[PDB]
């Protein structure tokens, strides 16, 4: 085209040797343009254009512009295309607040939509869609639908107005009612120009999120269009045929739209759809019609969105199975892109009865991936899969592997991983000895990355389940013996031996005295909440084991305990001391009674996973 | 790691050639690539390099011991290299014994509680002769090992202490700190004798002082350690208080630490000039510093009487500013003043209750809540005050919850008639609703206590407290002892055991 | 180094 | 002892790096950039811990010199070493900046091998290691 | 929907930025920084899809350039990956042996190409030939 | 209190 | 830190100097330990980001320790051309400093203790101003600490208002204004009742509070030249006012 001076200017910037060369050169051009704009006459159109485009390039460079908004606005009103183009583009990039400019802009848009030249209409629509201002919604949100339907406006215009209305819906929904257009809009799916279909599809798709009954008519038409697409021959639809594939992006979009609804109300339509879907599955398994990668990428793109529809409906078991085997093949495929995608897709399959058992067949390859992949993002989707497919049978080995992953897994995920294991173990608890163990492994492994909610739960379970209480007592006591011990272990073990230390005080290796003396090795090492707990736990012992009372009372009467700088620690130390000193047998022992069970609630562990994404 | 294995034949031919300088190149590269496959070709080159005519090859080979220890290290050759490194400790050159000590120390981390078992005079006297010669860094490694050693009796401690005593050292930080670690463990030698103890502590003060003349990062390291040294034996640094006054362009981390030290070294005498500093510190620029200062004003009140009135008065002047975080830090420290000086400072409460509307920090809320607890009888509207928090008992810190429980029952034991529904609500929340099993615990404890016998409950909960007494942010004495053993090290910078970083 | 290098083949 | 020495620019790109130990994975270089270089608070301290990984640091003009370890090192010793490192670079190639780092890809790593084997500080001075290190031809006088 | 489209060079110069939802200046600057830091280090071994907050970015290398689209988490990865190529191929036929500098000197033209193929965050036109029909015919007119 | 400055 | 183009109707500036004079004094009357902490606030309201050169009597002697705002640059190829800086708009803390030498104490306070056995206790405290007789000391408070066993106190003061506070164990003597080189006095009679006879009463010192309109370091602002290249105006155009405020700090005596 041209742009007088632009080339020269960009060449000068490249010809710069430094930061200050660049800067001083730019301030030069800015001063030139400002001297010329600021009252240095009225220039001809080409002149205005060439200077505004330079300012635009300056701003895109990263240096800040404080003028030329006036000037861009002028260019909008020209009948030369190139002048309007730079003009519209300028305000599409450098947005201003001023109320006299927003007005002038809007009047300039309106007078372009006023022409029946589709080119000028084009730039106005594109402008609205790319800035999406409230003031532009308030101006045009009425007139946009009218132009989309109703009269014979051009094909290119219908495309822009569809997406334009879509943007206005997103920005200011209170200004897009559900009027008369409803019917005519849907019929756009049956237009000759596929670009109008491509556009309209996406608008209907988003509108159906809050208005499914309103766009219900779309279902039938969406189907018949899609099946007509996958039926057509090699040189049909030549415009919209990408790398030996029929309208890939549109196929995807239509499948997307079908996910905005259940499976179709009528028998005949649902027939056409399932036939069409069986064909899509077949075409993937067929020989590759080209060597070049664009073919396989674009074809698979369609396959995956079809799979998504199959999983959405959760209807036809035949399809659910073929999808499972197909995704199966992709799990070991050489493209990292496809492996990532297959693990992603399979996750949603797993939470479905008809498919659940098919998913499980491949479990070993998934485990292979987790261990082998030398990525992270992929390995993560592999774990996400395991979690999702996990039930009664799997849990045993799935938890073992998740535990082993946690060992080499990065710092940030850990918290999430821990939380996940602690759910699976709790949900699929065959023997609660395995739960207690699993949790205690999570402690010695992560522990830092445990969570309060997690260790809260194991204790709730422990006191609620009865049988495992002795186990807990033994395993806890035995793991407290090991020297490289984590704090949250001391917390769990502290509370547990407080309540159930009596279940292990028979054995001379785990006597009352030995239990207390073990805990007190960790007392000074631990934080305040933990020390507070050990204090509760210490008087619980005084009740349970009169043999040790003397020793515990001397530690409670110690100056460090009674004069303790923290409030709780001194309050507990005194309350528990006065109990043991004064009172009576039965008044002590009613206060320090076996503890009633926890009532049933939601998992705070669940609530925290759900919290972690927002 | 993947690249090297294919041409292992090069690095075995390269360590054998003449020229003593270019024999360490092959020796150090061989140990850095980590494989099982390389153990096939490494055994016999490592044997011959450990006694080399030149000290350069011995220096590097002594390092390659600890390199091999990372990979499949349970061999009859590893039993051979146990010998090969110890005999290298009685070596003529300092750059050889330095590395031998370093490798062996790091290997002692693969511990069966029976590794490099100190052989007393025969082991010790060679180290204390080599320590005088040793290179800048060598001195460090040697001293860090000495910290393992325990003596039996007085002369045993002395004849080691006397040797290290000349350490007002060149490597101003690195050496000196490690030497303090040794000298502070070996400090049980007639708890005060006639002459040696009373002079050892005189000799330990000036090199601690002149540590402050190094760079800012080692100023920090030193001050973290000085914080510990002052806690164990404060008599070392008694009147050196004037050194730890915060100089104006000190980096923030140094400011914070110096301020803490100042507080511990404050006394009945010097308080006048310490406060003079504190008031100024309160007006400064950094928030976290301001906090530690206002906290420290309270800490003075607790540490020294008479300054009681002054400190409280300036703290109230600070509350009057209505700068939120100033008020929150102050109202926290005022709790602890009430605990050291009970029934004296009641009148403040009124002025405090003004501010309660705007306390977002957990510490502050808990402070205020407890204040209402102890002083319920004097505040007519204690009932309604505590009742305000209950609304959001969950979505509130564990510290607050526990304190609220305790405070409410305090009230109820004092005002049982006008309290009924309050305690019922809180004990319900603490019991049925609550998720911290330890909170639920104490819920039941109190419920059961109150509902069994209020004659007894009164005597248990509202028993006359002892006094908190000059502690003022003090560290746990037993933990301190362990931390002292780790003086030069990272644990002394953090004030946590090594068991808090595996 | 060859901003100048062509984007496809 | 020292299981990683990384040197950044002000923007947080990695100018040089040298991992010495198995204990510290490569992602630690990111962990320094994320939580300290681009920390929201510019009011910190020299020594930081994240994921049981300890981070030493000292600045010269706009260049971060950082040390990394999982161990309980003599903390004084690490800073001391970083200082004696900043002493060596001055007598060998003048000013502390990105230009002098890009010149000395060859020098930096050879110095790293002589002063530091497997995390242990060996020995350092301009004289005793002059012909035991090979430099260049003409230095950096510009700025 | 598309959140934004970036074309960045190895260095960090952002030769095209289309924003499909209004971020702050500071926000944008950071997005530019972030996209760069992630993409530049990743070899052909690594996938073209990377989750990034709770958006996700698709990228592809061509010469020293990086073509990055930012999309919603539910949007089809591969679809967008090949839409990138669809676009680049338009650029090559419109610029005849297209390179980085072609986009610098004809930046104002690049935007015209982008906006034919993408509008308001969604795809507009897939048909390569039809875009070029609207480019060449109706470049001519002043 | 306020006095004026040369 | 002085961003964009500043615009104001008339270009003036204000200087605030804030000093806290700390002091411990012996009962006889000996200057044994005392320092002044200081800080300089500038509230400059001026158009377009300018340069400033600020000056004062350091080395008419006196200046221990000091620090500046980051805007200041003390070196431009070695030495210093005084303080030299590019001020932010409005209110900011320019510098913070300390001084110990040539001490200038605003008040001298003089106790007289005289006990009658162990029953009665006679007190006479006198205060003297030590600054310009033309100038205006405000917010004077003198706190005389009474013993812990105190039956009752009798007080009269020649200027001001004074009262014995039972709780705070002190006589509080307030004077709303006092000018230089003048004298005033309080005299008090304190009654007792002896119990333990060995905890020898660690006599707390007498404290003083005051605001003064002079800098008790001896520091005074010499000049501050304001320069502006882009625009037209300079140092004769700007109206400059300076203020000295002497906060009390810790001002003890009779120790």
């Amino acid at each position: 085209d041209g742009m007088r001076g632009l080339a020269v200017f960009i060449s000068d910037i490249r010809n710069c040797k430094s930061k200050e060369a660049e800067i001083k050169r730019i301030n030069k051009e800015l001063a030139n343009i400002r001297s010329k704009f600021k009252g240095d006459k009225a220039l001809d159109g080409y002149s205005k254009k060439k200077y505004v485009c330079k300012l635009l390039f300056i701003f895109l460079l990263g240096h800040d512009i404080d003028f030329g908004h006036m000037e861009a606005v002028n260019l909008l009103s020209s009948n030369r295309y190139t002048e309007k183009q730079i003009g519209y583009l300028f305000i599409s990039v450098l947005v201003n607040s001023n109320s006299e400019l927003i007005r002038l802009i809007n009047n300039a848009i309106k007078n372009d939509l006023a022409s029946r030249n589709p080119t000028f209409m084009g730039l106005a629509l594109h402008c609205i869609a790319n800035v999406g201002s409230r003031e532009m919604a308030e101006a045009f949100a009425g007139e946009i639908p009218k132009i989309l339907v109703a009269g014979d406006t051009m094909d290119s215009v219908k495309q822009s107005a569809a997406l334009c209305l879509l943007r206005l819906y997103r920005t200011s929904p209170d200004l897009v009612p559900m009027g008369d257009w409803t019917s005519r809009v849907v019929h756009l799916l049956n237009d000759q120009h596929l670009g109008v279909v491509t556009a309209a599809t996406s608008l209907i798709t988003t509108l159906a999120q809050k208005n499914p009954e309103e766009f219900k008519t779309s279902v039938s038409l969406a189907v018949s269009r899609l099946s007509r697409i996958v039926t057509s021959a090699s040189t049909d639809l030549q415009d919209y045929t990408y790398y030996f594939v029929p309208a890939p992006w549109l196929s995807v979009k239509l499948l997307r739209l079908l996910q905005c609804y259940p499976p179709p109300e009528d028998p005949a339509v649902r027939g056409r759809l399932t036939e069409c879907l069986e064909t899509i599955l077949n075409k993937a398994q067929e020989p590759p019609k080209s060597k070049k990668v664009q073919h396989s990428n674009a074809k698979n793109a369609v396959l995956f969105e079809a799979i998504s529809l199959i999983i959405h409906h959760d209807s036809e078991p035949n399809l659910l199975v073929r999808a499972c085997n197909q995704l199966g093949q992709f799990l070991q495929h050489r493209e990292t892109n496809l492996r990532y995608l297959a693990l992603e897709s399979m996750c949603t399959l797993a939470s479905s009865e008809f498919s659940h058992e098919a998913v499980k067949t491949h479990i070993e390859t998934v485990i292979n991936a987790l261990k082998t992949e030398r990525d992270v993002s992929v390995r993560q989707r592999a774990v996400d899969l395991l979690y999702a497919m996990c039930d009664r049978s799997n849990a045993q080995q799935i938890v073992a592997e998740m535990l082993s992953y946690l060992e080499t897994a990065d710092y940030s995920i850990r918290e999430e991983i821990v939380l996940k294991v602690a759910i699976l173990a709790e949900k699929y608890a065959v023997d609660y000895t395995w739960y207690v163990d699993t949790i205690l492994n999570l402690i010695r492994i992560a522990g830092d990355y445990v969570s309060e909610e997690v260790w809260y739960r194991v204790i709730q379970i422990v006191i609620n389940r009865d049988d495992v209480q002795g186990y807990a007592a033994k395993t806890v006591f035995e793991a407290l013996q090991a020297p490289a011990c984590h704090e949250n272990l001391v917390k769990v073990g502290g509370y547990i031996l407080g309540e159930f230390g009596n279940l292990i005080a028979g054995d001379p290796r785990s006597s009352p005295l030995i239990q207390f003396n073990l805990l007190h090795s960790k007392f000074h090492l631990c934080s305040v909440p933990t020390r507070a707990l050990l204090l509760s736990t210490y008087i619980k012992f005084v009740n349970l084991f009169p043999e040790v009372k003397a020793t515990i009372q001397d530690v409670l009467r110690s100056d460090s305990q009674l004069k303790n700088a923290d409030v709780e620690l001194q309050q507990r130390a005194v309350e528990y001391l006065r109990l043991s000193t004064v009172a009576s047998t039965d008044i002590l022992a009613t206060v320090l009674e076996e503890m009633p069970p926890f009532p049933e609630r939601e998992s705070s562990i669940l609530a925290k996973l759900k919290k972690k994404k927002g | 790691p993947d690249m090297a294995i294919m041409a292992v034949n090069s690095f075995v031919k390269d360590c054998e050639d003449p020229n003593p300088l270019i024999r360490a190149l092959a020796v150090r590269t061989m140990g850095c690539i980590r494989v099982d496959k390389i153990t096939e070709y490494l055994c016999e080159p490592l044997r011959k390099c450990l006694k080399d005519e030149d000290p350069y090859v011995r220096k590097t080979a002594a390092v390659c011991v600890a390199k091999l220890h990372d990979i499949n290290a349970q061999m009859v050759e590893d039993q051979g290299f146990l010998d090969s490194l110890r005999d290298l400790i009685a070596d003529s050159n300092p750059m050889v014994v330095a590395n031998a000590v370093a490798a062996l120390s790091e290997i002692s981390e693969s511990h069966p509680n029976s590794n490099l078992l100190d052989l007393n005079p025969q082991n010790i006297n060679k180290l204390l002769t080599a320590l005088n010669e040793c290179t800048e860094w060598g001195q460090i490694f040697i001293l860090d090992c000495l910290s393992n050693y325990n003596p039996k009796d007085d002369r045993e401690a002395q004849s080691i202490c006397e040797r290290v005593t000349p350490r007002l050292s060149h490597a101003n930080s690195a050496v000196v700190l490690s030497a303090v670690k040794v000298l502070m463990k070996f400090l049980e030698l007639l708890p005060k004798d006639s002459d040696y103890y009373n002079m050892l502590l005189k000799k330990l003060a000036p090199p601690l002082v002149t540590l402050l003349s190094g760079e800012p990062e080692v100023q920090y390291v030193a001050l973290r350690n000085i914080n510990l040294i002052v806690q164990k034996r404060p008599e070392i640094l008694k009147q050196e208080i004037k050194v730890f006054f915060v100089k104006y362009n000190d980096p923030i981390y140094v400011k914070l630490e110096k301020l803490d030290i100042m507080i511990r070294l404050a006394s009945q005498a010097n308080i006048a000039q310490v406060l003079a500093e504190l008031k100024e510190y309160a007006t400064e620029v950094d928030v976290d510093f301001v906090r530690k200062a206002v906290r420290a004003i309270g800490r003075c009140a607790i540490k020294v009487e008479q300054s009681a009135e002054r400190c409280v008065s300036t703290l109230l002047d600070l509350i009057q500013t209505k700068v939120n975080y100033v008020v929150q830090e102050a109202i926290v420290v005022i709790r602890d003043i009430f605990r050291k000086y009970p029934n004296k400072y009641e009148s403040i409460i009124a002025t405090l209750c003004e501010n309660l509307d705007s306390l977002d920090e957990p510490d502050a809320r808990a402070a205020m809540i407890w204040i209402v607890g102890e002083y319920a009888e004097r505040i007519d509207n204690a009932d309604e005050l505590l009742e305000s928090f209950l609304e959001g008992f969950h979505d509130e810190s564990t510290q607050v919850q526990l304190t609220l429980l305790t405070a409410i029952v305090k009230l109820f034991l004092k005002k049982p008639s006008e309290t009924q529904e309050l305690v019922q609500q809180v004990l319900s929340l603490a019991t049925q609703d609550s998720d911290n099993p330890d909170l639920r615990d104490r819920g039941y404890i109190y419920w059961r206590l109150l509902s069994t016998d209020p004659v007894t409950a009164k005597e248990v909960v509202l028993s006359e407290k002892p006094l908190i007494s000059e502690e003022t942010d003090l560290i746990e004495p037993t933990l301190l002892d362990e931390l002292i053993c780790h003086i030069g090290s990272l644990a002394s910078v953090y004030h946590k055991p090594p068991n808090a970083f595996v | 180094m060859s901003q100048i290098k062509r984007l496809l083949s | 002892m020292i299981g990683g020495l990384f040197i950044y620019n002000h923007k947080g790109e990695v100018l040089i790096s040298r991992v010495y130990r198995d204990d510290i994975g490569r992602n630690a270089v990111d962990a320094f950039r994320v939580n300290v270089i681009h920390a929201r608070q510019q009011v910190r301290s020299p020594v930081t811990n994240i994921a049981r990984t300890s981070f030493f640091h000292v600045k010269r003009s706009n260049i971060w010199l950082a040390a990394v370890t999982k161990q309980n090192v003599n903390a004084a010793m690490v800073f001391e070493f970083l200082y004696k490192m900043c002493d060596v670079m001055a007598a060998y190639f003048g000013k502390i900046s990105e230009e002098n780092i890009k010149n000395n890809f060859v020098l930096i790593y050879e110095l790293l091998d002589e002063i530091l084997d497997f995390g242990y500080p060996q020995n350092s001075e301009t004289g005793a290691l002059k012909t035991f290190i090979t430099q260049q031809g003409i230095k950096s006088q510009h700025q | 929907m598309i959140r934004f489209i970036l074309i960045q060079n190895r260095a960090g110069k952002t030769r095209l930025a289309k924003w499909y939802m209004q971020f702050d200046d500071d926000e944008k600057q950071k997005l530019i920084e972030e996209v760069h830091a992630v993409v530049t280090v990743r070899d052909a071994k690594h996938t073209n899809f990377v989750e990034f907050r709770n958006f996700k970015i698709i990228y592809r290398r061509y010469a020293g350039l990086y073509f990055c689209i930012c999309v919603d988490v539910n949007d089809n990865n591969l679809a967008y990956l090949e839409a990138i190529h669809n676009f680049v191929e338009v650029l090559n036929e419109y610029f005849h042996n297209v390179c980085e500098l072609d986009l610098v000197f004809n930046f104002y033209k690049v935007y015209t190409v982008v906006d034919e193929m993408f509008l308001a965050g969604e795809i507009r036109e897939t048909s390569q030939t039809k875009v070029l029909k609207q480019l060449l015919m109706l470049q001519s007119l002043e | 209190d306020y006095q004026r400055l040369n």
